[PDB]
Order: C-alpha cells, then structure tokens, then sequence
RNA sequence: CGCGACCUCAGAUCAGACGUGGCGACCCGCUGAAUUUAAGCAUAUUAGUCAGCGGAGGAAAAGAAACUAACCAGGAUUCCCUCAGUAACGGCGAGUGAACAGGGAAGAGCCCAGCGCCGAAUCCCCGCCCCGCGGGGCGCGGGACAUGUGGCGUACGGAAG
RNA sequence: CGGCCCCCGGCGCGCGCCCGGGUCUUCCCGGAGUCGGGUUGCUUGGGAAUGCAGCCCAAAGCGGGUGGUAAACUCCAUCU
C-alpha cells in the first residue's frame, strides 16, 4: 500500500548498502596524529582563557565555567567539547597522582 | 614528520612559549623599512604549503601594512550629502588588509608576479605579512612546466585584479545559496546580466 | 663545550656523505663490474649521517635513530624546538652543538640544522657507546630540570650598579 | 496618473536601461556560425559521433519531475564497476564519467549497467596497427556511416507500462480511500507527541 | 687580536635579463555622489550606476562542490529561454526584486603542500667540443642553489607496500 | 576555370622516454590569527545580521560547513 503522504513516504525502492565515500572521513583521529597533539601540550602549554577556566573547574562552579568559555569561544556546543576535555586533562593531571 | 609539528606548534599562539617570539619579531620586523627583502620564509611550512619551493627564482617579502580602517577623504567631514552619507569615521573599506599587503608590494616589484601571502605579525597599529613572488622570466620557472602557468601574460599583476588567495577572499564569490548575490562570473557582471533588457529580436 | 664535542664531530667526520668527486667514480666502478662481474652487494649497510630535520623527525618516531646532534640557531626558532622533547619522550638521546654551521660542514653543505646517527660501524661502536652516555647524562636524564627553567631576566650592567650602591647604604646603616 | 479601472503596475525602467540592451540582429548570425563549428568539428575528428558521449540514464530531483527521465552527466564509477571497466579507460573509449554521483538504490544501478554494456556491445574500435589487441577483424566488415546524430541510445527513452486490465477483486473495492490519507497524515503531525504522551505513561510509574 | 665557517646585510656603468608608458569599445579590483521619483521631504529611490583611481587579454572573469535538494534524488563553470515582475524587502509608502527545479548552446578535466619510500635519483650558470638549420640537445668537464628539503610516485573519486 | 609564386595541420630512416590490471593483507590519510562567536560600517530580495570589512575573543578532531525564524536537546541528510 503505497503512499506519497504520511509517515512511510515514497516509491518503495531497495536501497543500496555501500562502503561510504572517502571524503566522508575527515577528522578521524588516526594514532600518529594524536601522538602529536599529546606531545604538544607539554612542550607548548596551555592558554590564558584555559588556565583560569580549570581554577573555576576545580572548585567553584561548573555552570560558569561552562559560561566563561561560552564567551570566550564561539558557540554552546564549542564550548562542550572544550569544558568536558578541560576536565579531563585536570582529570589525569589529578588522578595520575 | 617534522612539518606536522610546525604546524601545529604555530597553530597555538597564546600559549607563552609561542607568544614570546611571536612577539620578540614583532619588534625585529617594526625596524626595519616599509617594505623590504627576507631572504628565507620566516615560516617555512606555511609559505611552502602556499606553493613555495626552495631553489633559484622565488623572493620572499615582508611588508608592512598599518591597521584600521578607511577613514573618508573629504575635506573637514563636510560630505555635502544627504544625512546617510554622512560616513567621516565609521568607514570600514570592504577588501582585506592582507590583500592591501600583497599589493604594495607588488606594486613596488613590477617584474615580479605573486603567487599568494600570510600572516607573519601584528602589534597594535602595524599588521606585517609576508609576501612570497614568482620571478616569470628566470629560466628555473620558465621551464619546469608544472610552473608554466605563471610565465603567461594574463597573469600580469594578479592583485590590482584581485586573483590571490587573499584578495579573492572579498570579491564575495564562491558556491551556493550563500553567494548566489555573485552567480555570474564576478559581482559586477551578475549586475549586468540581470540588470540589462533582453529584448529579443520577435519582441 | 669545545672538548667532550671534539671527538663527536670527528666521530661523525668519517661517516660524512658522498661528496661530488666521489659520487661521481661509485657510479662508474659498479658499471665496470656490472658488465663482467656481477656482485650482489657492495654496501649492505652504509655508515653515514642522516641530514635535515624532515629526515631526522621521521627516524625518531620509528627509533631508527642512535644519537640526535642537534643545532643552535635556525631561521625560524620553533623549527627546531619540539625536537628535544620528542627525542626524549621516544627514548633516543640527543645533544645541542655550538653553531648550525659548524655541523653544515659535515656533508659539504652550508647550514645543516641536525645531523643524527643511524648506523655506525661496530668496529667504532664503542666511540659511539663511550660518548652516548654522557649525552644522554647532560640532556634526557634531565629533562625535569632542563623543562622548568627559565630564561634572561637579568638586568644591565649599568642598571645593576645603581641597584647594589643601595645595598651599601644598607650594609652601611647594620654595621 | 491612474484612471478608471485598470491594473496597478510597477513597470521596471525607472533605472537607466538604454545603456545596457541587446538587440538580436545577430542571432541568425550567430546560429549560422554555431554551424559552422559542427560541420566543421564533426568531420574534422573522427568516424566518432557527434553531440558528445553516452550519457546515463538519470530521474529528475523535484517531486514535481520524478516521474521523467533525463540525460544525465556521467555513469557515477558504480556503473563502471559492476560493469568492469577502468575509469581513466573509460573517458577516452567514449564514455563519460562523473565521480561525485551517487547510487543509493540497486534499481537505478542496474538500469545504467546493462545499459553500459549495451553501449559496450556496439562499439567497435579501431587498433592502431593490425595486430588487433582485444578488437576483431575488419573494421566491423565497415564503418557503414560516419557519424551519428542527437545521442547515442537515445537518452530519453520515457517507457511506460502497459497494464493492460484486471478484474477488481474484493480487498481492492473496500478499503484503498480517502479516508487512508486522513489518518495517513494524522500519523505525520500526531506522531512525535504521541511519543511523548507514552512517556507520561512511563513516569505515571 | 689574526685566520676561517656561516647569519643578516650593503656597494657596483659587474654578467645577463626584466617592469613602468599608450589605448580602454568588452573585462577585473576598489572608492563611488547628486539632479530625478516619493506630488513636500530626512529612510528609501536614482545606484552599488556617472565621474575618479588601478589592472590586463584577444577574450577576460568564472571552474572541477566545504553544492542544490528532502524524492524513485541531481552533479564543475559560463550563456539563452522559463522559473518571475514570484518568494522576499519597503515611512510594507513610492518602488525595488533573486535562486533551485525543467528545456537548450557547449560539454575537459586536473595539479600540489602535507603523511611516507627511494644514499638529492633535482636545477641554474660557466667552458669545451658531438652536430643540424634562423637554434635547441641528451655528451665532456668546472662554479653555484638546495637537507630551514629540489626531483619520481602521490590528492581524498581514496592512496602506498 | 585553368596555369604561376609563398606559407599551413597530417609519410617514413637516424630522436627520446618506456608494466599496467583484479582480489586479499597491512599501513597512511590532509591547508589557523583560519573557521566560528560579540560588536561596528557598507551591501543585498536574504528577511533574529546573505555577503564583505574593521576591532576584540579565538577553535576542535566521530571534528567542521550547510539544512532560508533566535535558541537548547535529539537523530539524519549532504559536503570536506
Ligand atoms: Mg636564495
Ligand atoms: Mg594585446
């Protein structure tokens, strides 16, 4: 029982199931690539919008620390793939100790 | 591996062991001319993966550009317009500074085409960018026929048309919805084409 | 200093790269030999250096490296900076000479940057195993000291007289 | 400046519009002289066809077009694949290839793979010096023409079934209605909350 | 201190090359008003045009998706017909105002940096002769560039062993 | 229609370069003061900012751009 409205739109046709393209993997992060990074941020450091925002991670506030790097990098979602990473690194900065 | 960690070295300049030299060239580059012949890229990944290659025949300026933008050329502020053009102070001159860059000097070389720049310094006022060239009539360019492309006459001054990488980040072209306001050719030929009477010739 | 890299830079003198005049005559007796004598290897290792940074980065991060020379002063200054790290955190020793072309001059060629070692002949493997140690003593047995320290912040000659002429009247008012 | 009745217009030459117009007292001059670069580059080439290569077969994108049946730009690899030929091969034999097409059904690719080999089956080739690798006798006994004209297959090709006639049953009388789209489209803006109001059945606890 | 290696630099009527200037019909980048219309007139319009300034070519610009789509999916750019004087903008006034679909013209595709292997297998100049036109070459020897990275294979449609 | 002169693209000896293909195994895989956000001017039909530019803040890697009403969550679509 076809239908072109509704929940099960369409013609119904069989669907190919195929490897994926090739510029469809982009930022996989592929070993040698995070050795780089890994050695980088003890031969570089960190900045200073990031060294105040673990001292407010470590202990006062969360929300805020969320809300200081939502200021201070662009969007909502840049900032919570930088406050759950800038706990990690202070995470096995405290309990590699 | 090594142009990988250049790369990414340079790619955080905040951290205080980059911002010291990013900074102690600042004022190595304010004392030196206007414009002026570096005779190695001062980043030598950057220039490279623009399409520099070390041999006879490239030439590698750092020229400095000041800040801000463009403040109107009238006399007094008396615009004698009406009260939406009154812009003395708030102008903001719609190409790039980097391609301001490249211009001046390739302005002043006029045997030297330019293949396309970066970005090498800024203190408050001046914001300084390496410029790489490309000597057309040497014999290393004139050959190697992957470099041709340059030796021809219809890449004479590729800024004061505006066909760098800098330059033509402002001519507001590109794909998509986004920039079909420039969906024929250039900004000024779209203009053209819709804005012209096509009559045909049974009207 | 000048004299613990006396023997480094002598060590390294008899691994230096082909030069013109003889790169140009290893060509012609392989061919004189190949049309009547047929040998399978002449150089089934050849101790030599390894030049350049692009060369010497890779050899770090596969450990095919013995010993990282490693230079002074560079056209860009980060160049050259992730590569104390990086030797010590793979494990491979390395050690900064005076001067980028003191080193050029080991492979006929201006300003070389880093010189490191891959392979050297076993007969002088202990020139190579007495002075190693010592390298990796002053550098990667340091590295929490050489990696803390900061640099400059001293002030001038002339600005630190006028500094301690005040610690005279001081000294003066105790005694 | 309006009167009686009549219609309200915006007539768009209040910008200055004689500088730019572009009379047509040379488009015959113009079709005459894309002629010319036919006649004369159909016969300069080859016993190759004009109007260019074998196009695939390719359904239009609106939903107001999904019904037809297009010239498209280039058997998207896929067809190259199942039908095995090489890509950078494919281009000099006359057929087109465009690497940035998708096949997302097994229908549509099996429509351009027999068509491929279709193609395939009447090309003949001409081997340069008559040692005739892969390529047979003499030039297909011979050439028989020497060029073709509007496409190869001919792209369009708009088939339609003929469903000739049928008896109507009891199943099909009843039910297939009107009232099947009412409720078909009640589960496309009733359906998210009624994800959520199983979900107050669920805290209800 | 004297000699030397480099690094940043100068000087030359050094050897050999190169750029400026003119035209500007079409093209490219930037700066760009007012008369006019609104029955007044400040937003708007005229207009991103006139003028000004710089860039070239026989064409230029554009270009091989950081796309259009939301169904049975199309597939670089440019141009014409339609989309359409429509969506949308506007003292929502005066007025300005695209694009995707679809049909045609033409339809050509590709390169690199980077990650890696090959003992710089790369190039310029200089001198000799091969030997050929009105000259450009593979040979033969000598100075450079270059390891802060030349050349082969390589480009995201995957690639390498 | 001829004859007369000069120039064009395409014979064949001596030049010069000169192994591709399908499966399996492993390995590699990418452009930063840039993307984006805040503000300010110009601009567009682009309307809760379409493009452009200045100044500040300045990225990440299952990350990023886009999906034409600001936003958070949740899948997906396409692209690199
Ligand atoms: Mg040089
Ligand atoms: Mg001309």
């Amino acid at each position: 029982y076809p239908m072109a409205v509704g929940l099960n739109k369409g013609h119904k046709v069989t669907k190919n199931v195929s490897k994926p393209r090739h510029s469809r993997r982009r930022g996989r992060l592929t070993k040698h690539t995070k050795f780089v990074r890994d050695m980088i941020r003890e031969v570089c450091g960190f900045a200073p919008y990031e060294r105040r925002a673990m001292e407010l991670l470590k202990v006062s506030k969360d929300k805020r620390a969320l809300k200081f790097i939502k200021k201070r990098v662009g969007t909502h979602i840049r900032a919570k793939r930088k406050r759950e990473e800038l706990s990690n690194v202070l995470a096995a900065m405290r309990k590699a100790a | 591996g090594a142009y990988k960690y250049i790369q990414e070295l340079w790619r955080k300049k905040q951290s205080d062991v980059m911002r010291f030299l990013l900074r102690v060239r600042c004022w190595q580059y304010r004392q030196l001319s206007a414009l002026h012949r570096a005779p190695r890229p001062t980043r030598p990944d950057k220039a490279r993966r623009l399409g520099y290659k070390a041999k006879q025949g490239y030439v590698i300026y750092r020229i400095r550009v000041r800040r801000g933008g463009r403040k109107r050329p009238v006399p007094k502020g008396a615009t004698y317009g009406k009260p939406v053009h009154h812009g003395v102070n708030q102008l903001k001159f719609a190409r790039s500074l980097q391609s301001v860059a490249e211009e001046r000097a390739g302005r002043h070389c006029g045997a030297l085409r330019v293949l396309n720049s970066y970005w090498v310094g800024e203190d408050s006022t001046y914001k300084f960018f390496e410029v790489i060239l490309i000597d057309p009539f040497h014999k290393a360019i004139r050959r190697n026929p992957d470099t041709q492309w340059i030796t021809k006459p219809v890449h004479k001054h590729r800024e004061m048309r505006g066909l760098t990488s800098a330059g033509r980040k402002s001519r507001g072209l590109g794909k998509g919805h986004k920039f079909h306001h420039t969906i024929g050719g250039s900004r000024r030929a779209a203009w053209r084409r819709r804005n012209t009477l096509q009559l045909h010739r049974y009207r | 200093d000048r004299q613990t890299a006396t023997q480094l830079l002598k060590l390294a003198h008899k691994y230096r790269p082909e030069t013109k005049q003889e790169k140009k005559q290893r060509l012609l007796a392989r061919a004189e030999k190949k049309a009547a004598g047929k040998g399978d290897v002449p150089t089934k290792r050849p101790p030599v250096l390894r030049a350049g940074v692009n060369t010497v980065t890779t050899l770090v991060e596969n450990k095919k490296a013995q010993l990282v020379v490693i230079a002074h002063d560079v056209d860009p200054i980060e160049l050259v900076v992730f590569l104390p790290a990086l030797c010590r955190k793979m494990g491979v020793p390395y050690c900064i000479i005076k001067g980028k072309a003191r080193l050029g001059r080991l492979v006929h060629r201006k300003t070389c940057t880093t010189v490191a070692f891959t392979q050297v002949n076993s007969e002088d493997k202990g020139a190579l195993a007495k002075l190693v140690e010592a390298i990796r003593t002053n550098y990667n047995d340091r590295y929490d000291e050489i990696r803390r320290h900061w640099g400059g912040n001293v002030l001038g000659p002339k600005s630190v007289a006028r500094i301690a002429k005040l610690e005279k009247a001081k000294a003066k008012e105790l005694a | 400046a309006p009167s009686r009745n009549g219609m309200v217009l915006k007539p768009h030459f209040h910008k200055d519009w004689q500088r730019r117009v572009a009379t047509w007292f040379n488009q015959p001059a113009r079709k005459i002289r894309r002629r010319k670069a036919r006649q004369a580059k159909a016969r300069r080439i080859a016993p190759r066809p004009a109007s260019g290569p074998i196009r695939p077969i390719v359904r239009c994108p609106t939903v107001r077009y999904h019904t037809k049946v297009r010239a498209g730009r280039g058997f998207s690899l896929e067809e190259l694949r199942v039908a095995g030929i090489h890509k950078k091969v494919a281009r000099t034999i006359g057929i087109s290839v465009d690497p940035r097409r998708r096949n997302k059904s097994t229908e549509s690719l099996q429509a351009n793979v027999q068509r491929l080999k279709e193609y395939r089956s009447k090309l003949i080739l001409f081997p340069r010096k008559p040692s005739a690798p892969k390529k047979g006798d003499s030039s297909a006994e011979e050439l028989k023409l020497a060029t073709q004209l509007t496409g190869p297959v001919m792209p369009v090709r708009n088939v339609y079934k003929k469903e000739k006639a049928r008896v109507i049953t009891e199943e099909e009388k009843n039910f297939k209605a009107f009232a099947s789209l009412r409720m078909a489209r009640a589960n496309a803006r009733l359906f998210g909350i009624r994800a959520k109001r199983a979900k107050e059945a669920a805290e209800q606890d």
